[PDB]
């Protein structure tokens, strides 16, 4: 029973696995990656200007 | 306490934790953000149980 | 990228609950950490979770140890053996999951004693099948021909202690398979007469 | 497109070679053996993928 309601916690944390995306730290580091990726495609555009 | 003695400020977007201030923030206040936002929501989870 | 973090973290988080399951159940390791990637894949891909699929079926439960569980089955057919693996309906698709296995006369004889009348493992042709999940410790859910999608039951150790009862003649037609020798080593041969 | 049309299979895993792969197939039979080619039937018909 109690690896019952273990699972069922378990499944029930999808909505965390969706919460945890939209925290200060993954949201950092997800503008920070764009920051540099946009910088390799802005090097690109300034060569290509 | 560690974000204030840090030097950043902890704003609040509801569940989650973020942190507003000069430039990135030092590994170890992003680590502690994020376990204890983390834990917060494990603590929800823990509270739907 | 994204995808990759959104399973790094995804990790990540799940580490922290996972450890005190992990913690108070040793035995359910592999079950524990399958759910752990599926809700890693879910978290990557975005592909949906169905509940149905990742839960634990209870088969039976001891609230006893004395007596231990005696399963008397005179029917032993297949479905009645290794249990049945009955399919849900959605618009014409046959669909099945862990959550929809029963359990038969195997997977409740555990720890136990499974009694088993020879005349009826004879007349229902399940010996084999029998034989195989004595031997090889697989068991599986009986299906259903027009149902193509099955699910792959892993081989369970036999734990339980077999004791088959019929008449002499009954067992006349099993003693000849040398497997049945070698499985079956006592025999309890009833007087048919006092002095 | 449809996803499942196009995917790697997997067959197996990994090993060091020792101890080598020993497969034990105590039930010999067509599907057991050679593989299983299944289906999923959508409104009573059969399709592969």
């Amino acid at each position: 029973i109690h690896l019952a309601e273990a699972v069922e916690g378990l499944l029930l944390e999808v909505n965390r696995l969706d919460e945890l995306f939209r925290q200060g730290s993954f949201l950092r580091e997800k503008t920070q990656l764009e920051a540099r990726f946009k910088e390799a495609r802005e090097q690109q555009l300034e060569a290509l200007r | 306490r560690e974000a204030q003695e840090a030097g950043f400020a902890l704003s609040t977007n509801g569940e989650r934790l973020e942190l507003t201030g000069p430039g990135p923030v030092p590994a170890e206040l992003s680590a502690r953000l994020e376990e204890v936002t983390l834990g917060s929501l494990a603590a929800s989870a823990e509270l739907e149980v | 990228a994204l995808r990759r973090l959104r399973r790094d973290w995804a990790l990540h988080y799940l580490n922290n609950r996972f450890e005190p399951l992990f913690q108070r159940f040793p035995q359910a390791r592999a079950y524990l950490e399958a759910l752990r990637a599926r809700l890693a894949r879910y978290a990557e891909t975005g592909e949906p979770l169905d509940p149905a699929q990742w839960r634990p079926n209870l088969l039976t439960s001891s609230s006893s140890g004395t007596p231990p569980p005696i399963v008397y089955e005179p029917y032993a057919t297949a479905p009645r053996l290794f249990g049945r693996l009955d399919y849900l309906v959605d618009r014409g698709v046959w669909s099945t999951n862990v959550s929809l296995i029963r359990p038969g006369a195997v997977h409740r004889a555990q720890g136990g004693y499974l009694i088993l009348d020879a005349l009826s493992l004879k007349r229902e042709g399940t010996w084999e099948a029998f034989k195989r999940a004595l031997r090889n410790g697989q068991v599986e859910p009986v299906t259903e021909p027009q149902a193509p999608a099955g699910l792959e039951v892993e081989p369970f150790p036999i734990q339980m202690q077999v004791i088959l009862v019929g008449t002499p003649e009954a067992f006349e037609g099993l003693e000849e398979d040398p497997a049945f020798s070698e499985l079956f080593r006592i025999r309890a041969e009833f007087s048919p007469t006092l002095p």
